[PDB]
C-alpha cells in the first residue's frame, strides 16, 4: 500500500507528512500522485512547478 | 493545505460533493480488515454479537 494499489486501498501521507490507509479513489490517487511530484519539492522549487504544471493541475482537480 | 484541510467528512455526505461522486473522496480503510468488509447495511449488533459468539463457541469446544 505505500507503492501502489493493494486490494484496493493505498497509503497517502497526511499534511503533517504522517501515513493514512485509504482506498483508491480517482481523488486519492490525484492525492498520492500529488505528494510523489509536487508537495515532496522543497520550498524555492514548489511556486515555480505548480505554474509549470498549472493547466495540468486544474483539469486533475475539477475531474478527480 | 488547501488540497489536504478538512479532508474526511465528505465520503458521509456525498450530497455536498461535485456529481456527488464518492470517487473524488477519501475513504479511510484497512488493507488487512477489507479481506471481512463485504455485507452492505448489517445491522452493528449482528457483527459483533458474531465475532462474540464465534469466540463462545470455539472456547466451548476446546475448553469445555
Amino acid at each position: 500500500t505505500y507503492k501502489k494499489p493493494t486490494g484496493g486501498i493505498v497509503t497517502v501521507r497526511s499534511e503533517m507528512g504522517e501515513p493514512i490507509h485509504k482506498i483508491a479513489t480517482r481523488g486519492v490517487m490525484l492525492w498520492k500522485e500529488f505528494d510523489e511530484t509536487i508537495f515532496n519539492l522543497p520550498k524555492n522549487k514548489l511556486v515555480p512547478t505548480l505554474e509549470a504544471k498549472r493547466d495540468y493541475i486544474i483539469s486533475r482537480l475539477n475531474a478527480d | 493545505i488547501f488540497f489536504k484541510k478538512d479532508s474526511l467528512w465528505q465520503s458521509e455526505h456525498l450530497e455536498a460533493v461535485v456529481d456527488q461522486d464518492v470517487q473524488r473522496t477519501c475513504i479511510l480503510h484497512g488493507p488487512v480488515a477489507a479481506q471481512f468488509t463485504k455485507v452492505i447495511d448489517e445491522p452493528i449488533k449482528s457483527i459483533m454479537d458474531g465475532i462474540h459468539d464465534g469466540h463462545i463457541k470455539k472456547l466451548l469446544h476446546q475448553y469445555y
